[PDB]
Order: structure tokens, then C-alpha cells, then sequence
């Protein structure tokens, strides 16, 4: 299966530099041209750069030429993107893309988020949210992720084994700190008879935590 | 640069109905040599990378269902989705694939219409871990409601509380077409312990009397 | 008067194809553009074959014709070719300036 | 305006030689270069082809150890080399090449006559061949190399003259002339040989 | 490999007639195209072959309409509607369907046919100059016979070398040379005369 995995994202100070990487697999990487495509938060897609299989053809968007540099390492199946003089308008999810005839862009990566801000990286505080001393057939549990920066965080329930009936609300941004919460609705048959765990990961601060939802004392 | 204009920018249908969306280019995308139109349609579900739909205006990729049909030539193009499922909730981009720079459109966001659903309201006092940490946040979950518009009101011992309240709506659910919003009341731990009653009232067009959830400690 | 426009478009559409095509697993002649026709990846010991190039000024008169080029038993292209189908229907006569220009594109 | 220009070539037995084929009028790396062995009055034999761009050569399975195809791209010249030359190599060697986009040889060089012999320029030893009409002759033997021009009485005797092609180490040909018996030996008939390679000129009157 | 045989080896004619030559391959020459890759070449005396026809019936640049090709599968033919003086020479057929190797036919000499003629045989002892240097060479001249199908025979086969003249431009005839103790030496000539023509010295 064609797979493109980007990395290198995170928080960058304004005017700083940051190099992105794109690991490719499932195809002959040395025979395909490669793309970088960005998308600002809740905006449309914007093509960035292109480089051929032999690195003899390189194109850049006008809003990026001179600052960014696209390159590849075919023996290692790695796509690169070196950013310089970053501004806040460079804040976007960065995708690397492969083509499939007859189109230039066919396969997309999962994307890596790049935030250009003067704020500092802050780990999150995660709290279980069990229902109070008042009760139906379904019981809703919660998980509060408070005071972190930058985006994103990934919240799962029971390591992903429990995915149906899960709402992860978008984080609100107050005073340069994000806060969100995640909802999961399980039948009263399972909780608290069997364990329900909240998994929160903040790759910017290398934060991985597990919060088990315990009935309130 | 070739400009792509998609219309309508937003769109709401019930499940199972035929929908059409336009995409016009400022210049022709038809190569008179092979008589091909270099237009590409993409689908981007919320929280996911874009997915290839149509290449060369009318050619579906492998795995794309027959429901998605691209047509048109020159500068006018149309993507038709017959029998829209709840999983088709996404933003649909058309892309200029004729010359560089490759440009996308603003995207037609497909929204879904269903029967009115009442909110499932559940309120959570601040956890013992958060109180021990020194903070106090009151979280109210309003899950699986429709239409989207809804108002939440916080009251502390019968007095409405406005400051320290931040709301956050989900994207539309891709399986039951419902919405969810979370209301978080943030106070100091001292401030929280000098009061007893906390209620979050969800007023939704499905009722005139609000949905009230309360606790006491 | 200037049909050089079509030959450069034809060549870069071929180069775009090579940049967005997975090559066949095994032994095959590499797809390329021999400044005349765009050749797909072809299995070995097989007479490769594509339609007549559409940059030709007499393309529609032979839009149903085909170009031939034999792929060797080793992944390299042989010398055996056949462009007769895509030739000018009335060879010597007018079309000089491009028959002349195409003779340089060999 | 396609042109393939080739040199005759004189070699020693058991030695190798290399024959040039210079291209002009087209981009030389855009077409393969073939080579054909021929002994006129017999058939044609395809040796092999060489792709000038990379040097990839495939030969006929009767000329591998014998022939080696080379390419000099700077001078746009293709060559073709035989080693351990024999008597079976005395032939004309053409370099041919398809019409573009085809597979049939539309262009040829004029070939290089290869003659295998260890001999230096030897002048011929011409000899008289004396017997209604009488036939006389001149025996032009033991010369090297070709050609030899033979006339009779400085060209006044043109009809009834048969100069035979020579054979091989050294070349030997015969020349015959038919004159009436009323003419001979009352009139004088003389064969004129000329070997330009050795600056030789001999007149030999035929005497009964 | 594909073997190309032609017939006749020597097909004669004269000026103004319709001549026609056949070529035949050991295999079929219909490639997967559906086309047939047999070609015709004309090699004039002392020159390189010149492409006359490609793909069985397609005429090359600057070839008169008199040359026309036909055939299919394994048999093919080349017709010269009117034989001029420039059409004389050796005609080769060639195939490029099954290659390598590229194979050619044995070739065929197009010639002038006139009225059958008898040889004129003559014999010559060694010359006194040859004996002075230590060499001997007996010569027979079988001149102006026609056509060329002639055979020599000597009575004293060893040490006999033969050489043949091309068809004479004046009288459309053929000549031939044959050069090589005992007393009587003889060359013997048998031509399409019932008995051999005998010339000898003592």
C-alpha cells in the first residue's frame, strides 16, 4: 500500500527555520516526482513545491520561493522540505504527495502541523471526568485536556479499541494555551464493570499519559 | 496563475439525494492535443487528508464508488454525487492540473440534513485530581443533537454565570449526522468551593423548556 | 506556422507520465520519449506500440495509425522501428518546413 | 543529405585492420550503424549493429570472434574490426543504416575493398601470348596491388578486346585482342600496361 | 535464421520487355503488425546496393513506376514493366521481420538476352620471357560465347584458374580466361554445339 508519513512539525519561533521529512513506502520512490502541499487552519489546499525523481525539475510557489528548499534522498526514500524565515501565515498542515498518471497529485500523507508562534511549548494536564452521584442505558464519560501548546493532541479511548460513540471537541485558544475535552458514550453494561481509559498524547512536549475513568468516591 | 472558483461554497442535503457542485477555471484546462481536461476532484473529510476522486475531469480512481461522477470540459466542470450517504460529509476540492502553479478551489463543503434530535446533556463536577491540582473546571456535554444551533446557560446557585465559559462544537458526525458541543466553566478552586449548586441549561429548538443538569458540591 | 508548440507539449506530457507511473516489476524497456513518440514501459521481447504522435501536422489523417519499436530481450530498446503508418500521406510535396523540422527531431 | 564515407584497404595475413565509416548530414547518435560483408558476384552478409549513444553492439553468430564494433562519437565515426585475417576476408565491407523510423537499409557507404596479402608494391611481369581472324593476348601477372589498365596500340585497338578481372598473394590478369588475319603480322599490335601504384609503364609488341 | 532464395539466379531479357523476379523465405514474413517486411535492392556494377522497394510493395524515394512489388507470406515478386539500360544489375531481396540476423537473398543478375552464339577457343603456349625467369603459364581464351554457362576442361584439373568477363556492352556476349615434359596441351569447351570444341598445341 502507498504510504507517506511526514514528520518534523511542531512549534517554530517567528523567523526561525524548520526542516520537514516525508517517509515513503509501498512504491518505487526513485521513479516518482514529489510534492509538498499545505493547508492553513480551516482554509483551502495550497501547493508549495515539486521535485522530480531525478531532482532535475524543481518548482516553488511564489509565496515561498527563496525561503523554502525541497530535496529528496532516493536511496533512503525520504522527501525533505527546509523552511527558513517562517511567519505566522506559514502555520499549516504540511502534506507530502505522490502522483499517479494522469494526475500530478494522487496519494496524500497524514500531514504534520507547523505552528509559527512566539509562545512556548506547554505540556497538558489531563483529568478524568466521571459522572456525578446521579443516574440510563448509556453512560457518558469525559476527559479534560487543559493548558497545552501547541496543537495538536491525539485523544483515544482504550488504546483505540473503543472508537464508536466518541466526540473529541476542537481545542479553544485562550491566553496562548489550548484546552479541549473528549466524550465517550458506553452502555451501562460495560462501565464501570470493565475498564475505560483515556489516552492523551502531546508530541510537542513528548507527553503520553493514560487516565482511567474511576467512579467518583 | 489559473484561478479555480467552486460554487456553492456550502451545501446541505438529506441522505440519499443527488447533489451537484460546480467548478470553473479562469482559463481552459483542455489540452487540444490529447483532448483531455486537466481537472482533478478531491474529497477531504474532517480530520483527514484529501483523497483522490476524479482524474482528467471524468476518470474515477480505483475504489471510488460509482456515485461520484465528474463531467464537463473547457472551463466548466461538475461533480455529481447521487444517493449521498452520511459518510459523504466532507469538503470537495477541484484542482487545476494543467500547468504550474497547481491551484485548488475554495472547496464545496457538503453538509447533511436529518431529523431533529434532542441533546443528551451530562454535567461533570471538577475531578478530585483537578481540585487537588488547584484548579476547578465544570464541563457540560451536549451530545448528538440536531439542528446545529443551541445555547447553553451556566448558573451558580440560581445566578447566571457568563465569564469563564468557553464553548466548542464538533464537526458533523459522519454516521448519524448529529452535532455535539461542550461547555466548560473555569473558576478558581477557591471560587468553586464557596458555592454549592451548578447547572448548565441547554435550550434547543426541539423544546421550549431547557434541558437542565445539576449537581451539588 | 509554429507547430513546435505541440512537440514540446507532447514531450513534457510524456515526462509527466514517467514521473507519475510505477514501473513494471521485472525486466522491461524503460518508458521514454525518443523525440518522436512517447513509449510506455514495455515487456521484454515485445514489439512496443503507441498511436501516432498528435503533434504531427497530419495527425488526424492518421489518428488511427500506430508507431512500432521492438523492445529487446533485456530491457533495452532495439534498432527495429516502423513509423511508416504515421508518415505523411503524400510524402514529397508541401509540408517541407515541418518535414524538414521533424527530420531534425530524429 | 545523409552520407556515409568509407576509405580500399591493404592488410597482412594474421593481422588486424580497422575500417572507418564517417557519418554526416544527421545526428550521429540517433541511428544505429550496421556493417555488411560482401564478395561481389556472391551474396550479402550482415555483420552486426552498434548503437552509437551507448556502444551496445549485437553481432551475427558467424562474425563475433572475428568482428568488434567501435564508435567514436566526437568525430561521429563508427568503425568495425577484424582480427586474424584470412583469405576468406578478401571482400567489400559496407556500413549501412536504416531509413529513420524504419528497418530497411536506405543508405550505404561505397564499401572498403579489403585485400589480404603480405606483399609490397610489385610491378607486373607482362608477357606476350602469340599463337580469318587471330586472337592475341598479354599476360599481366604478379602485380600488387590493383588496379591495372590495359590498352592495345595506345587505344586504337578498342573493339575485340577482353581484359579479364584479376585474382589473388599477387594479382594476375589476362588481356585478349582479336584482329583479322589480313592485319597480322603485317600490322603491329602492342599491348600497353600501366601499373599506377608502382609508376610502371610497359609496351610489349606481340611477335610470331 | 530466415533463408531467402531467389529465382532465377540469372534472369535475362532485353530492352523494353517485362521482367519479373521472385524471392522466397523459409518462414512467413508477416510480423505481428499484419505487415510484411521484405525489401528489394539493386546493386549496379561496382557500387553499393540501392533500396528499390520496402514492405513488399512500397516504392522508395525517386524510384520509377516501372518497379512494382507483390507477394504475401513466403512468396514475393518484383516486376519491371519496361527494362531500360539502368535496370541491369544484381537484385537482392531482404527481410527484417525476424531479426537478428538480417538476411539477404543470393541476388540475381539482370542481363541482355540475344541470339545464342558459339565460343571462339584459342590456346597459347608459355612465352619465352616466362621460361627465362622460370615460370610457365598456358592460356585458353573462350571468347564471345553466350550465355555464360560454360565449362572448361584440360588434358595434359590441378592448378587451373578461371576468370569471367561481365556481359559485353556491344554484343551482349561473354568471355572467359583459363590459365595454368609433356607435348600436347588442350583446353576443351562444351557450350549449348553437341560436341566439345577442342583447341590444342603440340
Amino acid at each position: 500500500d502507498v504510504q507517506l508519513v511526514e514528520s518534523g512539525g511542531g512549534l517554530v519561533q517567528p523567523g526561525g527555520s524548520r526542516k520537514l521529512s516525508c517517509a515513503a513506502s509501498g512504491f518505487t520512490f526513485s521513479s516518482f516526482g514529489m510534492h509538498w502541499v499545505r493547508q492553513a487552519p480551516e482554509k483551502g489546499l495550497e501547493w508549495v513545491a515539486y521535485i522530480s525523481s531525478g531532482s532535475s525539475t524543481i518548482y516553488y510557489a511564489d509565496t515561498v520561493k527563496g525561503r523554502f528548499t525541497i530535496s529528496r534522498d532516493n536511496p533512503k526514500n525520504t522527501l525533505f522540505l527546509q523552511m527558513t524565515s517562517l511567519r505566522s501565515e506559514d502555520t499549516a498542515m504540511y502534506y507530502c504527495a505522490r502522483g499517479k498518471y494522469p494526475t500530478w497529485i494522487a496519494y496524500w500523507g497524514q500531514g504534520t502541523l507547523v505552528t509559527v508562534s512566539a509562545a512556548k511549548t506547554t505540556p497538558p494536564s489531563v483529568y478524568p471526568l466521571a459522572p456525578g452521584s446521579a443516574a440510563n442505558s448509556m453512560v457518558t464519560l469525559g476527559c479534560l485536556v487543559k493548558g497545552y501548546f501547541p496543537e495538536p493532541v491525539t485523544v483515544t479511548w482504550n488504546s483505540g479499541s473503543l472508537s464508536s460513540g466518541v466526540h473529541t471537541f476542537p481545542a479553544v485558544l485562550q491566553s496562548d494555551l489550548y484546552t479541549l475535552s473528549s466524550s465517550v458514550t458506553v452502555p451501562s453494561s460495560t462501565w464501570p464493570s470493565e475498564t475505560v481509559t483515556c489516552n492523551v498524547a502531546h508530541p510537542a512536549s513528548s507527553t503520553k499519559v493514560d487516565k482511567k475513568i474511576v467512579p467518583r468516591d | 496563475d489559473i484561478v479555480m472558483t467552486q460554487s456553492p461554497s456550502s451545501l446541505t442535503v438529506t441522505a440519499g439525494e443527488k447533489v451537484t457542485m460546480s467548478c470553473k477555471s479562469s482559463q481552459s484546462l483542455l489540452n487540444s492535443g490529447n483532448q483531455k481536461n486537466y481537472l482533478t476532484w478531491y474529497q477531504q473529510k474532517p480530520g483527514q487528508p484529501p483523497k483522490l476522486l476524479i482524474s482528467w475531469a471524468s476518470t474515477r480512481d480505483s475504489g471510488v464508488p460509482d456515485r461520484f461522477t465528474g463531467s464537463g470540459s473547457g472551463t466548466d466542470f461538475t461533480l455529481t454525487i447521487s444517493s449521498v450517504q452520511a459518510e459523504d460529509l466532507a469538503v470537495y476540492y477541484c484542482q487545476n492540473d494543467y500547468s504550474y502553479p497547481l491551484t485548488f478551489g475554495a472547496g464545496t463543503k457538503l453538509e447533511l440534513k436529518r431529523a431533529d434530535a434532542a441533546p443528551t446533556v451530562s454535567i461533570f463536577p471538577p475531578s478530585s485530581e483537578q481540585l487537588t491540582s488547584g484548579g476547578a473546571s465544570v464541563v457540560c456535554f451536549l451530545n448528538n443533537f440536531y439542528p446545529k444551533d443551541i445555547n447553553v446557560k451556566w448558573k451558580i446557585d440560581g445566578s447566571e454565570r457568563q465569564n469563564g465559559v468557553l464553548n466548542s462544537w464538533t464537526d458533523q458526525d459522519s454516521k448519524d449526522s448529529t452535532y455535539s458541543m461542550s461547555s466548560t466553566l473555569t473558576l478558581t478552586k477557591d471560587e468553586y468551593e464557596r458555592h454549592n449548586s451548578y447547572t448548565c441549561e441547554a435550550t434547543h429548538k426541539t423544546s421550549t423548556s431547557p434541558i437542565v443538569k445539576s449537581f451539588n458540591r | 506556422g509554429e507547430l513546435y508548440q505541440r512537440w514540446e507539449h507532447y514531450g513534457q506530457e510524456c515526462q509527466k507520465m514517467l514521473e507519475t507511473t510505477e514501473p513494471p516489476s521485472g525486466l522491461a524497456c524503460n518508458g521514454s520519449f525518443d523525440m518522436y513518440a512517447c513509449w510506455n514501459y514495455t515487456a521484454a521481447n515485445t514489439t512496443a506500440r503507441v498511436s501516432c504522435p498528435w503533434y504531427l501536422p497530419w495527425f488526424r489523417q492518421v489518428s488511427a495509425g500506430f508507431v512500432f519499436r521492438q523492445c529487446g530481450s533485456d530491457g533495452q530498446w532495439g534498432s527495429w522501428r516502423d513509423h511508416t503508418q504515421c508518415e505523411n500521406p503524400e510524402k514529397n510535396g508541401a509540408f517541407q518546413d515541418q518535414t524538414l523540422i521533424l527530420e531534425r527531431l530524429q
